[PDB]
DNA sequence: CTCACGTATGCTATAATGTGCTGACGCGG
DNA sequence: TCCGCGTCAGACTCGTTTATAGCATACGTGAG
RNA sequence: GAGUCUG
């Protein structure tokens, strides 16, 4: 969160793996302009990643199955 | 250091032996020094320089 | 370009030729008029490429058009002016030049591949003597020297059909001639036949030599260079300074000297001069490729403008200041600032004040891109010229990008990782950084002009690693112990101690209060102190079974003060945590438990409170220092002037005889160190308590709210030490040699101090002082060495599944309970089901996380010995189990995979050394040892253990000890070991083996100043070769006559007596041999060194007497600056002087040969065969006597124990044990908390290395050395498939030689010794494929640790499949 | 323990015949005429005389070794072009031949950046006059003083000894840390000049279709070639006053496009 | 941060184009290293995957 | 297309022919 | 006897001496 | 490099 990340350690487990995750969806963020789930409040998207992560919306499994169906999505249109 | 001569000694340091070999050391203002110094044999040496 | 690996391998003269764009012929550089490129030479734009971008030198091409358009008129390509960095060129070397890496750096390559010396060698090099290469006529065979004559010699007897040549073409000659092969063979069947013990080394390792040589692919030929690479020039710059001058490499200068000389040499072949001219320039080309090469190495380095010497290639590489240590293993940094520290106190702790002009200038990026994305900047040039303005809008614009992004805060030294830390920054006007108060320990940081180093984190990667890893607020806890390094200190621990500290009656004595609140309010309205008796009514939380939390409320008797804490206190602690008068020990455990039962968030905001109202209250109580707070003792003057009196009829005593200076000096120190306790312990009564208040009626005592005294005992600022000082007696204080002044200072620092007190308190301060600039460097070097040993050691598996463990008991030395068996095995895996006393149900599994919880569990049933699963005995091939290690100690939970654990430990064990040397030194001035360990006085009441004792009766009545290793130790009832007690040789018990002794009882007494020499045996006592003035002095008394014997040792002692060892020998009144009871030995005591006897010879002792008294001269003081040597000989796994014999082999012995008195002691086992004989000196007694079934590492000697022994008989745990309690016993006389378990990660880098007997399917054969793992791996695959089954056995290898034996050269080299690694790589033909960390640091690339070990784990699957 | 070049070297000399005047006149007529032992033997016996010049001239640019090498090039062509005929010694010949060749090794060699014999030559009179001038004048010699002396230009006296300027090593008293790479720019500038070079490429499809075909093809923008005014007459234009009143008009378009996107003065101090 | 030259500018343009990205590369001071062993006459190469 | 300008290799004749700083750290392998 | 090691950043300042023949032909490139 | 410093 805002203050202490101790809660989105909890989520994942690994802290590497917690700055992974995060750093993947803020990079959605960031890159692609992927809308945030919970309420911007002004937050970078640093932080917003870790509250979806603390919130558990947002994880390493969630992100993979979501890049697998936008990427067969495209390759239903080039088809 | 003044020069003059001066007497000193390897408080052992050399030869685990533990041989305390004195030595002397003349030193000038201006020349080379002159070495005497003795061996855990008891030989006295000179060292020119 | 991303590669795998990196190789390197001898450079062949072709080799070279390949990488050159051309030979420089001439020494030219440039042209003075117009400063470009001379044709050829050392800048040669058609060698080494164009000067400007795109364009050639001549001017015909420009402009990006023009691309790889190499000029036909001047001959320049048309490229970047990068090219310039990266062409080589080369020279072409009239006579062959032996390069000096392979010939001077020891051992040799060229020598050890000849097998000829290097004299030999250089004799034919620098054209002294002629070598034979090779003659049919065995006449002269080869490698022979011959003198100038010797070669005219045979020269017109044989000639022709006789080779002989001088100079490196004789050696190139000599070198292309051998045949690796044949002479491998040759070898070999020289060492089957007679294999002598220290030449089958040598001849192995030339095996090696040549074996390594032929699979490298390297010729030997190329270790004399006939083409010499040249550097690029824009590594070797000749630049304009603004003064109009030029500033150029010394390269340049060692490159125009070989190019001179072998031009000039190049002339004199094509002028046909005669060859002592021809000579003269061959030996001063050799020097010149020399001096390039490696300057200083080949004797006289070439000294240039100023005198120093001309630096050269090897240097640039070399040196800590080389390329490695100064550019790559570290290097300067961008978006990096610095400043002077100084308090916010009103910051939170995930917070730091960041300058506003500072933060302006390093987030200038981050502004332009906000600044374009708001339209607000039409491009760059216009939003930096806005910057430059400083517009209003432009503020908004920072505060706006600061906004969650963390800043790295750094301090110099950074000897620990928290030295690193980073924060949420907070814009403040003003050109200081605001550090929180909390995290200054961490830092040690004190705002006396301390400055911190400030670093952004630019990528989101780097953003999440800095507020999730390295926050100040998620890193609590010290990685090194388990305590929380966040803790309140001065003033924030001085307020919570005024406010929790009661006082009698004050106002409002017994009041009735409604909760903290009504508390505050009365205290707040002038109707309640804080120190105020009263019963207040507060209301608990204590947590259930679950999670959820049970309400309980009741009265209990309190100060307002600690109810007013109570506020600040999170729900779920107990009230009696603030009940007690609040110091920082007791506050450093609030905040331990707050952290284990309510969680991180909480502990954060909790401490912040804590901090707040700590200062709050410290400023509202006023607590200030006058003269009149530091109280002299009335009973001063008394105690010193009996003290000296005392010393002064001691001094007396010693004119008239029974007194050496080293037995005076103990007997003063002594009087002066008791004398010194006895005046603090008057001043501590006197101003501890002392404090007379009238309680509603009457008079009371209660402790003194003296303001010097309330700060030592809250632990806010000074000790009881220092305000002995102040206050007490000074004492007596300690030269730079560590030997003490024999004159203490009897006066304080409120007394004043006279002139001569002050100027003798001079020395000690200066050697504290001399000490931490020059000490500093030992410490920190020690953890430079852990450090390298313990890189690549990372969690690397969860759990291994091992059963195998080392079994930790509690440590109880010196009565009270050092360190309990609870904090031990707090937070470590165990191994084997351990259950309660009755053996019938299981209470603990295997693989479980020993939680506080648990510990208190194991403290009800006092379990004594626990196997724990250690990093040593983990199986984990390239690295360790999560299980093995344990819980992060800085986390406060199970370790995460991927942690780089050994960085962790080195930092660990390294920080406290370097902290305590400055620390300890600059703060201390005299040295407060207290020696007085005569007697042993027994605290709780129990019965006497003797384990590991050989004692005497004496005529007294009484049990005279002799034996060396003596553990007295105290059973209750039940029958639990409690107190442990060394008892020394020479030592009379009060009682013997197994008697009940009550509490406050002394159990034996001994004097600590002499070592005697006590006899076993009753009779007469005769001197064996005790010669006067050979081996020992006679000196002479007055009237009657006493004689004393003093025993000279090898030191003072002539050729004469060298040979003959003195001992006092036991003989009876027929003057015939007394044995020593029930063995074949005549008694006889070995006097050693300076061992001063009364008694003259002929005298009848009775057993169990003094014979000698050694003099221990014991001047060493309590500091680390004795200790870290100690620590550095373990870590380095050094054997001892003298080591004491073990036995290698279980079974029974007797005795066989003896060479005058030297035993050799024989061992013939039960059931293996085969014996065991060792050669044994004469006067090294032994402690077994003869026939006894004695296992594998018995103890025979007297004598130190060497680590090498332990490990290759008793095994690993034994080893790794007798390391951790070496080390631990400096550390803890320090009062240094650091877990087992560093110090357990760094020994198992040590026995990394394994010899092998035997062959497998491999290529072993005898006595390889090879890594433990790969052994490993191949004897798994071999169990399975069968092949011939290996024998190995595990090596030691101490911390320098263990970092050098890594299959990493690029971390060999990047350690030490980097000119000998690169030579052993390079003829070796050795690939670093890049596993550990300094290796992929040094390329720049992801570590394979912490965030970077899910990448690397992914790059290698990806080297399975594409 | 003979270790060291020099000493070896000179023990190889000493060990050598010293020459008397009819053995020089006898191995010199031979010699001449194309005697291999000849020409060695008078080298080697004269090898004593290099090193008694060579041993005068030291600390001054080469080292003793350095000169000694070189004065044995003297020798050389002292024994090719020397003349047994006339009456006068080797000794006296040979002398000059060895200074010159080790004076001019010592012009050349010493010197990093290379200076010519002919700036040299004249600096020796340049500071032998300084010398002169020190002597009476108890100051040093200014360039001034100098020139006045030897009736010659200001100027060129402050050249040469601008040329006596020695260099020392940048890496000896480091100095190659203090002193930055002036010609790499910061990823500041670099930066900067993306900006510029990507917002040409948008300015260029904002502009006329005529507007941007002459005032880029002109200044090698878009083009291959950086052409003038009367050289974009190649490609279509074919003009000299319409091309300089088209790419001014471009310019004039793009100046309001500067203005109105907030640079032009914002733009002016960069 | 340090010598990666290519790297330092080109995430210089990352960051103001607000992108936070590294794009990492070869440090300089290592590529001068290489040079300097094979000035030594140590042939010492990069081995690819 | 020719000369000046910048740079380089050349020769000189009493006889002379053999050198020449800074020292002292301390522990280990 | 030799050679290898000996905390980590920061601040500033200074500093870069020597004598070396003159003149004529020869070798080579640039400018008008 | 030789300095005088600040931790
Ligand atoms: N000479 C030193 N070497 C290493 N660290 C030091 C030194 N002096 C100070 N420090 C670090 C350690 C503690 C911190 C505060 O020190 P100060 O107050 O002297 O700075
Ligand atoms: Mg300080
Ligand atoms: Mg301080
Ligand atoms: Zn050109």
């Amino acid at each position: 969160a805002r203050v202490t990340v101790q809660d989105a350690v909890e989520k994942i487990g690994n802290r590497f793996d917690l700055v992974l995750v995060a750093a993947r969806r803020a990079r959605q963020m960031q890159v692609g302009g992927k809308d945030p789930l919970v309420p911007e409040e002004n937050d970078k998207t640093t932080v917003i990643a870790l509250r979806e992560i603390e919130e558990g919306l947002i994880n390493n499994q969630i992100l993979d199955v979501r890049e697998r169906q936008e990427q067969q999505e495209q390759e239903a249109a080039e088809l | 250091r003044s020069p003059g001569v001066f007497f000193d000694s390897d408080k052992g340091k050399t030869h685990s032996s533990g041989k305390v070999l004195y030595n002397a050391r003349i030193i000038p203002y201006r020349g080379s020094w002159l070495d005497f110094e003795f061996d855990p044999k008891d030989n006295l040496f000179v060292r020119i320089d | 370009e991303e590669f795998d690996a990196i190789k390197i391998a001898l450079a062949s003269p072709d080799m070279i030729r390949s990488w050159s764009f051309g030979e420089v012929k001439k020494p030219e550089t440039i042209n003075y008029r117009t400063f470009k490129p001379e044709r050829d030479g050392l800048f040669c734009a058609r060698i080494f490429g164009p000067v400007k971008d795109y364009e050639c030198l001549c001017g015909k091409y420009k402009r990006l058009k023009h691309r790889g358009v190499i000029c036909e008129k001047c001959g320049v390509e048309v490229t970047q002016t990068k090219v310039r960095r990266e062409r080589m060129g080369h020279i072409e070397l009239a006579s062959p030049t032996a390069h000096i890496w392979f010939l001077k750096s020891l051992p040799s390559r060229i020598g050890l591949l000849l097998d000829m010396p290097l004299r030999d060698i250089e004799r034919v090099l620098y054209f002294e003597s002629y070598v034979v290469i090779e003659g049919g006529m065995t006449n002269l065979e080869r490698q022979q020297i011959l003198t100038e004559e010797q070669y005219l010699d045979a020269l017109e007897e044989f000639g022709d059909e006789f080779d002989a040549k001088m100079g490196a073409e004789a050696i190139q000659a000599l070198l292309k001639s051998m045949d690796l092969e044949q002479e491998c063979e040759q070898l070999r069947e020289e060492l089957n036949e007679t294999n002598s013990e220290t030449k089958r080394k040598k001849l192995t390792k030339r095996i090696k030599l040549l074996e390594a040589f032929v699979q490298s692919g390297n010729k030997p030929e190329w270790m004399i260079l006939t083409v010499l690479p040249v550097l690029p020039p824009d590594l070797r710059p000749l630049v304009p300074l603004d003064g109009g001058r030029f500033a150029t490499s010394d390269l340049n200068d060692l490159y125009r000297r070989v190019i001179n000389r072998n031009n000039r040499l190049k002339r004199l072949l094509d002028l046909a001069a005669p060859d002592i001219i021809v000579r003269n320039e061959k030996r001063m080309l050799q020097e010149a490729v020399d001096a390039l090469l490696d300057n200083g190495r080949r004797g006289r380095a070439i000294t240039g403008s100023n005198k120093r010497p001309l630096k050269s290639l090897a240097d640039m590489i070399k040196g800590k200041q080389g390329r490695f240590r100064q550019n790559l293993l570290g290097k300067r940094v961008d978006y990096s600032g610095r400043s002077v520290i100084t308090v916010g106190p009103y910051l939170r702790l995930h917070q730091c004040g960041l300058p506003k002009k500072m933060a302006l200038e390093l987030f200038k990026p981050f502004i332009y891109g906000k600044l374009e994305l708001r339209g607000l900047a039409t491009t760059i040039k216009a939003a930096k010229k806005m910057v430059e303005r400083e517009e209003a809008v432009v503020w908004d614009i920072l505060d706006e990008v600061i906004r969650e992004h963390p800043v790295l805060l750094n301090r110099a030294p950074t000897l620990h990782r928290l030295g690193i830390q980073a924060f949420e920054p907070v814009l403040i006007e003003g050109k200081a950084i605001q550090l929180h108060p909390l995290v200054c320990a961490a830092y040690n940081a004190d705002f006396d002009g301390d400055q911190m180093a400030v670093h952004v984190p630019l990528t989101l990667e780097a953003q999440l690693e800095a507020r999730a890893l390295m926050m100040s607020t998620n890193n609590i806890l010290s990685p090194a112990n388990g305590e929380p390094i966040i803790v309140p200190s001065q003033d924030v621990v001085l307020g919570l101690y005024y406010m929790t500290r009661d006082c009698v009656n004050a106002k409002g004595e017994g009041m009735v209060l409604t909760g903290p609140k009504e508390a505050e309010r009365l205290y707040r309205s002038g109707l309640a102190s804080l120190h105020a008796r009263v019963k207040v009514r507060i209301t608990e939380y204590e947590k259930d079974a679950n999670g959820e939390l049970v309400a309980k409320t009741s009265l209990k008797d309190t100060t307002v003060g600690r109810a007013i804490l109570w506020m600040i206190v999170p729900k779920g602690l107990p009230y009696s945590i603030v009940n007690q008068a609040l110091g920082k020990k007791a506050i450093s455990k609030m905040l331990n438990t707050c952290y284990r039962i309510l969680g991180l968030k909480p502990t954060v905001i909790f401490a912040d409170q804590i901090m707040y109202t700590g200062f709050a209250y410290a400023a509202r109580s006023g607590a200030s220092v006058g003269i009149d707070d530091m109280v002299i003792p009335e009973k001063k003057h008394e105690i010193i002037s009996e003290a000296e009196a005392e010393v002064a009829e001691i001094q007396e005593q010693f004119q008239s005889g029974l007194v050496t200076a080293g037995e005076r000096y103990n007997k003063v120190i002594d009087i002066w160190a008791a004398a010194n306790d006895r005046v603090s312990k008057a001043m501590m009564d006197n101003l501890q308590t002392e404090t007379v208040i009238n309680r509603d009626g009457q008079e009371e005592k209660q402790v003194s709210f003296n303001s010097i005294y309330m700060m030592a005992d809250s632990g806010a600022r000074g000790s009881a030490a220092q305000i002995r000082q102040l206050a007490g007696m000074r004492g007596l204080m300690a030269k730079p040699d560590g030997s003490i002044i024999e004159t203490p200072i009897t006066a304080n620092f409120r007394e004043g101090l006279n002139v001569l007190q002050y100027f003798i308190s001079t020395h000690g301060a200066r050697k504290g002082l001399a000490d931490t600039a020059l000490k500093t460097a030992n410490s920190g070097y020690l953890t430079r060495r852990l450090v390298d040993v313990a890189q690549d050691l990372v969690v690397t598996e969860d759990d291994c599944g091992t059963h195998e463990g080392i079994m930790m008991t509690p440590v109880i030395e010196g009565g009270d309970v050092k360190e309990p068996l609870r904090d031990r095995v707090l937070g470590r895996v165990t191994a084997e089901d351990v259950l309660k006393p009755g053996t019938a149900d299981i209470l603990v599994p295997r693989n479980t996380l020993l939680h506080e919880q648990w510990c208190d569990l194991l403290e009800e049933n006092s379990v004594d010995a626990v196997k724990v699963r250690s990093v040593v005995s983990c199986d984990t091939d390239f690295g360790v189990c999560a299980h093995c290690y344990g819980r992060d100690l800085a986390r406060g939970h199970i370790i995460n995979k991927g942690e780089a654990i050994g960085v962790i430990a080195a930092q660990s064990i390294g920080e406290p050394g370097t902290q305590l040397t400055m620390r300890t030194f600059h703060i201390g001035g005299a040295a407060s040892r207290a020696a007085a360990e005569s007697s042993i006085q027994v605290k709780n009441k129990g019965s006497i253990k003797l384990s590991n004792v050989k004692s005497v009766v004496n005529s007294s009545g009484k049990l005279v000890i002799t034996s060396r290793n003596t553990e007295l130790k105290l059973i209750d009832e039940f029958g639990r070991t409690k107190e442990s007690y060394k008892v020394p040789y020479g030592a009379v018990l009060a009682k013997g083996d197994g008697e009940q002794v009550a509490g406050g009882e002394t159990v034996a007494n001994w004097d600590p100043h002499t070592m005697p020499v006590i006899t076993e045996v009753s009779g007469f006592v005769r001197f064996t070769d005790m010669i006067d003035g050979q081996t020992i002095t006679r000196q002479t008394d007055e009237l009657t006559g006493l004689s004393s014997l003093v025993v000279l040792d090898s030191a003072e002692r002539t050729a004469g007596g060298k040979d003959l060892r003195p001992a006092l020998k036991i003989v009876d009144a027929q003057g015939n041999d007394v044995l020593i009871p029930g063995t074949d030995m005549p008694a006889q005591y070995f006097l050693p060194g300076k061992a001063i006897v009364q008694l003259e010879d002929g005298v009848q002792i009775s057993s169990g007497d003094t014979l000698a008294r050694i003099p221990q001269e014991s001047g060493g003081t309590k500091d680390i600056t004795g200790g870290l040597p100690r620590v550095a000989d373990l870590f380095e796994a050094r054997r001892p002087k003298e080591p004491a014999i073990l036995a290698e082999i279980s079974g029974i012995v007797s005795f066989g040969k003896e060479t005058k008195g030297k035993r050799r002691l024989v061992i013939t086992p039960v059931d293996g065969s085969d014996p065991y004989e060792e050669m044994i000196p004469k006067w090294r007694q032994l402690n077994v006597f003869e026939g006894e079934r004695v296992e594998r590492g018995d103890v025979i000697s007297d004598g130190p124990e060497a680590p090498h022994d332990i490990l290759r008989l008793r095994g690993v745990h034994a080893v790794t044990r007798y390391i951790v309690n070496e080390v631990q016993d400096v550390y803890r006389l320090q009062g240094v908390k650091i877990n087992d378990k560093h110090i357990e990660v760094i020994v198992r880098q040590m026995l990394r290395k394994a010899t092998i007997v035997n062959a497998g399917s491999s290529d072993f054969l005898e006595g390889e050395q090879v890594e433990y793992s790969r052994v490993k791996i191949a004897n798994r695959e071999l169990e399975a498939n069968g092949k011939v089954g290996a024998t190995y056995s595990r090596d030691l290898l101490g911390i320098t030689k263990a970092s050098l034996a890594t299959e990493s050269f690029i971390s060999a080299a990047s350690f030490q010794e980097t000119t000998r690694v690169l030579t052993e790589a390079a003829v070796a033909g050795k690939r670093d494929e890049l596993r550990g960390l300094k290796e992929n640091v040094i390329v720049g690339r992801l570590i394979p640790a912490g965030t970077g070990y899910a990448y690397h784990q992914d790059r290698m699957r990806r080297r399975a499949a594409g | 323990r003979v270790l060291d070049a020099t000493q070896l070297y000179l023990g190889e000399i000493g060990y050598s015949p010293l020459l008397t005047a009819e053995e020089e006149v006898y191995f010199a007529r031979r010699a001449l005429r194309g005697d291999v032992a000849s020409r060695r033997r008078m080298i080697e016996s004269n090898l004593r005389l290099v090193v008694k010049i060579a041993r005068r001239y030291g600390n001054r640019g080469l080292a003793l070794l350095d000169l000694i090498e070189e004065g044995n090039l003297g020798l050389i062509r002292a024994v090719e072009k020397f003349d047994p005929e006339r009456g006068f010694r080797f000794s006296t010949y040979a002398t000059w031949w060895i200074r010159q060749t080790i004076e001019r090794a010592i012009m050349n060699q010493t010197r990093t950046i290379r200076l010519p014999i002919h700036i040299v030559k004249e600096l020796n009179v340049y500071l032998r006059t300084a010398r002169e001038l020190s002597h009476k004048l108890d100051h040093e010699p200014s360039a001034e003083e100098i020139a006045e002396q030897l009736d010659k230009p200001v100027d060129d006296v402050s050249r040469m000894l601008r040329l006596n300027e020695r260099g020392t090593a940048v890496d000896t008293p480091a100095l190659l840390d203090i002193l930055a790479d002036e010609k790499e720019n910061g990823p500041e500038d670099t930066t900067q000049d993306d900006d510029m070079k990507q917002s040409i490429v948008k300015w260029l499809f904002e502009l006329n279709a005529k507007q941007r075909e002459v005032l880029a093809r002109r200044f090698g923008l878009l083009g291959y070639e950086a052409a003038t005014l009367e050289d974009v007459g190649r490609e279509i234009g074919l003009t000299r006053e319409r091309v300089r009143q088209i790419q001014v008009e471009g310019l004039r378009r793009l100046r309001e496009i500067l203005q109105t996107q907030g640079l032009n003065i914002e733009a002016l101090f960069l | 941060k340090s010598d990666d030259v290519n790297g330092r500018t080109k995430m210089y343009k990352n960051i103001v184009d607000g992108n936070h990205q590294m794009e990492p590369g070869m440090p300089e001071s290592f590529n001068v290293l290489l040079k300097e062993i094979r000035s030594l006459g140590i042939n010492i190469e990069l081995e690819d995957e």
